């Protein structure tokens, strides 16, 4: 896996060349802002459960079929794998934001997820939807302005948001 | 690659657990220690070609049988001159890497990993590298702890070759 | 037990690594987080019976049938109410603990680790102990980063009882 | 495994008790002389090849008995596994030095080397001469005053003796 | 599925055997058995509704906070009490299909796999649906063997559930 | 894998509904006929090497160029294997049988099994005769009226001839 | 394993004899009195969690050094780990009952399990006595005499407290 | 050994589970058995000399060469044939064995287990002891469940020898 | 298929390094044995029909029960005395293989693999084979190392029936 | 895997006859030409090093851009992997010489290959100019008529050509 | 240690075979190579202090700033001579070595078993023990299959260092 | 493990000396006795089932209580096990020969065989009889003076009752 700093180097050897003063400069913004960055981690990390429970509590209030005799989280034994899915989901983008980057997103999570969901038998339309629940949640909480030193973190939430949007549109 | 926040990432994945406060302390170390880094390493990157003519003349002089001595692992040819320096301009350019990526993730991947099979294969004494990266650490022309930082990956090229 | 100076021990141990400039940062940042910690620690130990005394209540008001049902898992005779207040000051007295050792590798050794066998067993409901620690949370009386740290192991407590 | 941190928290979790005044002061200490040990360990680490190598050298000048046909560093395979045995010695004490405990030296390392060697047929006396070399090298470099803040760090460096003794006496 | 007759057919087929007179009797007594075990699960089914309200109510009677305090986890609202009476539904139709199959295969599926995940999730208290049970092995109206039957899985549910 | 009350239960859970009537006194007559179900299955099986043995003799005797040199049962390693797949054959519709049910032997013999004689080079239409000879035998046996209580039996047979038909098709 | 029956055979092969009518006679003797062996089962496996549990209880309440800091039930991994030993010495103690022998009590159990806790430092005499409060209220829910076919079940009673005594003396 | 009550024992104990209902079915089974298999188990211990006269004679019947052709495999000694009817004695033992234990664990563990390898070195035909058996069956004279039970042993025995 | 030079190739192989002196040196001795290898393979293959009428009388005459005794394992038919020659026919054929191919691969190969299997199965002695194979070991009429050769073989196949 | 001799066998066997004397007599040239055989791999085998290394030279000397910052032999990982599938592409070849049959070339070395530096994104091109280098170079230090018994060896150097050909083929 | 005839046990010995006629021509082969590879190794032994004198030259001639050069890895004193001289009489008493076991097994065990890490560690070039081991193939005086032996013990060593 | 040529090296090396004149000459006899040392090996193994069950056979005649009810050859299973023991016995005598050294039946046949028979209970004052019994089948048939060039191996013979006794000692 790589980070905001290890894409850079990679792109950079493929080319032999050593880093630009313009290459230098933008990673020193990186550095900057990574108090900002911590926040937010530590922030949605911190409410991790909540956000996985009022979601999925919202999803199958927006969606009974899915609890429903037959539908495809009924019993405790689908309904956990849900639950542990959305969980997972959640870890990943945590982990990415935290490097700036989604290859541990893509490579570890994402690919090879839709697949399976085909295979199993799953909707990966309500997936996507209980993605998009937890993006809401976690934005609100991440960038909620009380108990912190006041500052701009509007870029921070859109690449957040980003990488929410990634996981969906890969399983939508 | 290997870096403190991918190190921090692998930790926790490797574990099925989401990131503790454990893990953020050493991603803030890492982005504490940035400063110094970087400018360790735009200091080689501008005084590169300087640095990388200074240790190609200081591997000669320590070893003048490679200047004289015929053969195409040897610096007896326009050729060998060539790819000398070319081998220098990669060692500083993965101790660079390093700074900017605050680990030996760089070096580990493109440089060390296979090393000791071309060396043997290409018949490339390790000393020769080692005189090489002596004069950039000697004449790199640091100071505090950015000196601390471009050292610190140069020795650990240095370990890697003996 | 789990730290981030153990942690860059076992990651460089694994691999069968001295330690690099990598592991060197994240102890770092460590021992430049320390300062918050050890400040959030000695105030709760400061304040402690304040505060256990304070989230007992809280748990009482929020579930009074808690203090009037009867049986041996609840808190409606003298010995109930005394195991109540040990277990919250065990709670409290961990968070302290991951705070001195920088990790959550105290409350993960002594608390986590076999909670949900315990909970089930002695018909303990996990949202007693959420209300308690809530409470803390809300009242310990910290400021700044001493707060952020605080808190982080007091939700890391959270998260292992929901 | 534990390290200054931990211990302290171990011994403190047996008797049931919050930490005293006396016990934050003292770890306190610990964090402020922290760049004085991450020096020396970085200094160390640094110049590991160096002291294994120069160590072995001297070793060997005083033991020739080890090399000679028969005798227990001779072929290349033995003498490989006598720089690897030093190497990996010196691995840990640099481990321990981080931490500011020895545990991961005793767990890990020491414990059941000196049963090994006299398995194999290895001097003990000669292993424990080595890590002894090996620590009049580690400690002049380590202590060395030149090209760094200055600063008092004799406490440090009984510490760092007292890990390469402690090696010396396992197996001496 | 979990039946004396899919145990008889997996014990042979793990050894690579054809079933022997070992396994036979093991199916002879399953088919044996089911004349009490098709009572207790037809008995159930026609009093299903009267044990499903009955039960529901021993546990707010029991619990009476669960009908007042706010929350969703809690019957304190319409949807509460429709959500109470459905799981209290699931359990008992659990106990029947164990009895129609001769074993605990099918609430062992249906039900206890990810018990312990939903309950911690979702807030729901596990004594409630003890409380539950309960009241259906004390006033199914069973009696011989077919209460043996019935009882035998309704208390490997509270044992699952403790 | 289900048998024939596992697979009833599954059904009507995927519905979320109690056994009616009719489905209580369809299984009880399941329960009335298992001694017929048990004497099936107890004679087949005491007569496996022989039903195996002589359905293979037959089949060789009507299709010699199987053990001809080059052809898919010359050899002992290739012969062993046939004889062995024949047992395997008849060891699953015997498991079938008991359970009142083909999940078994669907699962776990025959799906992925023409694909297997196929790569093999094993002609499939040669392995369906050999299951249809094992048919004959294992039902005269089965339905054998000496020393035993006398009564219809029509219908299981049926059954057993259900499962040794699939496995032919399976496999044609 | 063995049981009641293996058992009788495995020592008349020994000598190479025949049953005698006193072995047969005593075996059918055996599964006469199988009903209330099975009742006997029945009924202690349906209070497994209240048997453990309220065993527990009373031991950490008459021995409060076990969960005090430092002491060997303290923190709830040590806490588990005996309630899990306490389970599982009764789940062993009830498959010797229904076999009427204790070779699986003595092999996967017993055996090995003092030389156990004295490697670990756990009181061998306290998990006796959790074993002999198991004894009593297995016993009295055994022979509870409500709701069953009345009649003596006196030399069962104690077959099933040799095996509970067995475990107490195994490691006291 | 293999019998209903090890096996019900063993299929709980490999996934850690205490007995079930499942399990207890298989058992009552067992023992709802054993009226027939200690019939027919004490009817061939009885007439067990006179079966092994019977069966030995229905062997040199069907092979006449093994009375005549010299050799220590064959019965063309007393010695040869002292060896023959103890053979023969202990497979009957063996099928007495199976019926009160319920199961084929004895005649798996004594005889069947390394079967193949006597026979192969010290050249006794497999079909010489089914003729043996063969006889039994036949002659053993029992009726019902009794002949039932005894045949199923017998068969198990001439399935391992072909 | 198990050849001298198949097993020097096998033997590199697995230790992933290019074939030694040590593995030339085997395969040298292969190529001066095959002489005598190629000698007694190709008067077996002459002689071999006078062999296998030979071989399949030995047996006959030792066994003279065979040809008497009903059933189709029996060489009792047209059909049976066919699948009798035939069969002996297969085991020289092999025997001149491994000559060929200077080892035992050929035998284990298609004769060996699953050849306790078909006797078993089959009903056929395993010392029938044996007493062709020992006729056929005195009667092959070879002298000095193209003996030894062709009795080795031999032997092998005899040990594999015994 | 087969060579010379096993494959005759093989295909004899197939047909299920014996040996003719037209082959006998071509195995028999088989042996003759032995001692040409053994000298070859001895020859070829004993300059390895050389072979490989003087072929790479060539081919990043013929080729620069494969060893260009991005392209497929840049950094020592990939170089050393470069060098090591000539090795071993070498190492296959001469366990074909000795056997005199391309199975074990077949079967272990190139079916699968093609496919793999297709994934990978490695030139089969350039693989098999690699391969055609250490042909020429094998072929001259095999056939060099200095210090060995003089004889004809032009049709075992066709055979050698063949199998360098065959891996060549299977990857360009 | 490696040698046909532990090889030939060894590859008999992991398939649990007694020794087929396979490993015997193997063997044959090796006693058949012996009289060649002992007239080799006893050649050797004989002139083997002028062939040590002889190549540690032919490298101080080839390699002149070896004697010259200052550092402990050169001969450039008393001590580094004696050392250069003591490691030729290592390799060339390990190629008779490999003679008289006709195998590679101890210049494989003794010598090439961690022979990297020595040469990277004491900083020894791997050319200068190419450049000795030429000089003796060259010069050993040898011819005929004699010369074949000696000198693919000694291309063998040279392929471990290139 | 070693042969003989590879122990005198192992000697030899311990210390540091080239070969003498003496010790060559002497390992050239060993290659001219190669021939009758082969034969024995070839003559031994060829008759490999019938030196087993012969001596077994003798043994279990000469100890009638072996095979008795109880007692350690009775059943097939042990029976089995007893013979597979003595063929295995066999398998590394043969092993010693071919090679003129016993470590290969020391290092894995006999170390750690008389342990396994006392924890079994296994007499092996019976196992080495076995042996013995197999000696002189073995030696009778490889010394047999029919079909063979005639001469002197006096010697060898005495080299293989060496190996045998070896064994019979190990387990006496
Ligand atoms: C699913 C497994 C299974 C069970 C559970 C089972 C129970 C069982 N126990 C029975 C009787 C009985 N059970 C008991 C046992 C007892 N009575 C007492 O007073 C003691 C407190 C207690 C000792 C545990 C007795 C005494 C009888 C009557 C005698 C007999 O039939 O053996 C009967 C016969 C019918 C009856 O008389 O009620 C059955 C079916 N059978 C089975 O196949
Ligand atoms: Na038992």
């Amino acid at each position: 896996m790589l980070d905001a700093f290890a894409k850079v180097v990679a792109q950079a050897d493929a080319r032999g060349e050593f880093l630009t003063n313009a290459q230098f400069d933008a990673l020193s913004n990186l550095v900057k802002e990574g108090n900002k960055r911590l926040d937010a981690v530590n922030r949605i990390t911190s409410n991790a459960s909540t956000i996985v429970a009022n979601a999925a509590r919202a999803l199958f209030a927006e969606q009974p079929q899915l609890i429903q005799p037959g539908g495809n989280a009924y019993t405790n034994r689908r309904m956990a794998a849900c639950l542990r899915d959305m969980e997972i989901i959640l870890r990943y983008v945590t982990y990415a934001i935290l490097a700036g980057d989604s290859s541990v997103l893509d490579d570890r999570c994402l690919n090879g997820l839709r697949e399976t969901y085909q295979a199993l038998g799953t909707p990966g339309s309500s997936v996507a939807v209980a993605i998009q629940k937890m993006k809401d949640a976690a934005i609100a909480i991440a960038n909620d302005p009380n108990g912190i030193t006041p500052g701009d973190c509007s870029a921070l939430m859109s690449e957040i948001a980003g990488y929410f949007d990634r996981a969906a549109a890969a399983v939508a | 690659m290997k870096t403190p926040i991918t190190e921090a990432i692998a930790a926790a994945d490797t574990q099925g657990r989401f990131l503790s406060n454990t893990e953020l302390q050493a991603v803030d170390g890492r982005f504490k220690r940035a400063v110094a880094s970087m400018e360790a390493a735009r200091a080689l990157t501008n005084n590169a070609q300087s640095l990388i003519d200074g240790a190609a003349q200081a591997v000669y002089q320590k070893f003048p049988y490679t200047t004289t001595m015929q053969g195409s692992q040897y610096a007896s040819t326009p050729e060998g001159k060539a790819k000398c320096a070319r081998d220098i301009g990669y060692y500083l350019r993965m101790v660079t890497y390093c700074l900017v990526a605050g680990g030996t993730g760089p070096m580990d991947e493109y440089l060390i990993a296979g090393l000791s099979e071309i060396n043997s294969t290409f018949d490339l004494s390790p000393s020769w590298y080692i005189e090489a990266l002596k004069y950039i650490k000697a004449n790199h022309g640091l100071t505090g702890q950015a000196a601390v930082e471009a050292n610190a990956y140069i020795d650990y090229a240095i370990n890697a070759l003996s």
